[PDB]
């Protein structure tokens, strides 16, 4: 029930404060690189969420767990993807964070990046092995979501990398029958 | 409850201006902090109880503040860089030879306005400031020789 120390640490992580993190964890009170706020937020989550790429190698160096699940069963990759943090995503993928993990809404890192319009993350993730056609609990794919949210550049990139256009989400729609009639997006979904 | 409790500008152990918004042994603590600061340019944070003490020393002038331990260092250092910029612009080299509290009737209200402003709720400049500002513990001595704690009363002023 006393999370006050944990909160000190995560506020420092969140502010990108490496010397504070170092003091609080005593590098080179029961705190550790993998403790959790009440949420399940570990430092690695927080760092990812706030895009603190300079912290990540260090946390990982001291044993942070990149597959740690918060209360949404989200891993830190999800958050960095939700927020569009390139270097964080890169750093984690390069430290072997797994790209195909689903949280309770069935979403993936790729799907969050696409949903959020973060095109600069799509190729990177595909390279590290994200399944381009995985779907969330609504049966939407990265491509469904990019289309719904109208992120043209994302749509472009997913089609270029061969994303299926025949997946039916749970209301029997496909990427195509989610676009505008006469959208530039629609044009793209034909070629 | 503004999370920045106190601020001063000093040279050496000589305070030139100060401002607190509530009651506490700020000067007792502050005077023992000043006496530990090397006069060469440097920046540091001390962690003490539930508070943090932060300063910047530059061109011999110390820009210092005390805050609750849940106010982000970035926000603190930005407060200080802002106070400093004003101090430097307004007083220039005068601060090198100023006597005690010489700036206090003019500047404590600037300190007050900034403390308020910065205490009421982003950029990357501000978080990269923090690079290599160590966090340390500090040995502070009370009247009867025991460990001195910062003891304030938020009820006040």
């Amino acid at each position: 029930k006393d999370y006050r120390e944990v909160e000190k640490l995560l506020r420092a992580v969140a502010d990108g404060d490496l010397e504070m993190v170092r003091y609080l964890l005593e590098w080179t009170s029961g705190l550790g690189v993998n403790v959790t706020s009440q949420d399940g937020s570990s430092p690695l989550h927080v760092a990812a969420l706030h895009g603190r790429a300079d912290l990540i190698p260090l946390l990982l160096k001291h044993g942070a767990n990149a597959g740690a699940r918060n209360a949404d069963q989200a891993v830190p990759l999800h958050l960095a993807c939700q927020q569009g943090h390139f270097q964080v995503v890169k750093c984690l993928l390069d430290s072997n964070a797994k790209p195909n993990k689903k949280d309770l809404s069935g979403n993936t890192p790729l799907i969050y990046a696409c949903s959020g319009g973060h095109h600069e993350l799509v190729a990177l993730l595909l390279q590290h092995g994200a399944s381009i056609n995985a779907s969330n609990n609504k049966g939407n794919t990265a491509l469904h979501e990019a289309v719904i949210e109208k992120h043209v550049f994302v749509v472009e990139l997913l089609l270029l990398h061969g994303a299926s256009v025949q997946v039916l989400n749970k209301r029997q729609r496909t990427a195509v029958d989610c676009a505008e009639q006469n959208s530039k997006i629609m044009e793209l979904l034909q070629v | 409850s503004m999370a920045i409790l106190f601020a001063v500008v000093a040279r050496g152990t000589t305070i030139l201006a100060k401002h607190a918004w509530c009651g506490g042994n700020f000067l007792e603590v502050t005077e023992q902090i000043l006496a530990k600061i090397p006069s060469e340019n440097n920046k540091l944070t001390y962690s003490h109880g539930n508070y943090l003490f932060h300063y910047i020393c530059q061109d011999r002038i110390v820009y210092l503040c005390i805050t609750d331990d849940d106010f982000e260092r970035s926000r603190a250092f930005s407060f200080l860089n802002e106070v400093k910029k004003r101090f430097q612009t307004t007083y220039g080299s005068r601060a090198q030879t100023a006597l005690p509290y010489a700036m206090n009737s003019e500047f404590s209200s600037v300190l007050a306005a900034q403390l308020k402003h910065h205490s009421e709720n982003e950029t990357q400049a501000q978080v990269d400031e923090l690079k290599g500002i160590m966090v340390r513990n500090i040995d502070l001595v009370a009247q009867r020789g025991e460990r001195l704690e910062l003891l304030i009363d938020k009820t006040e002023n």
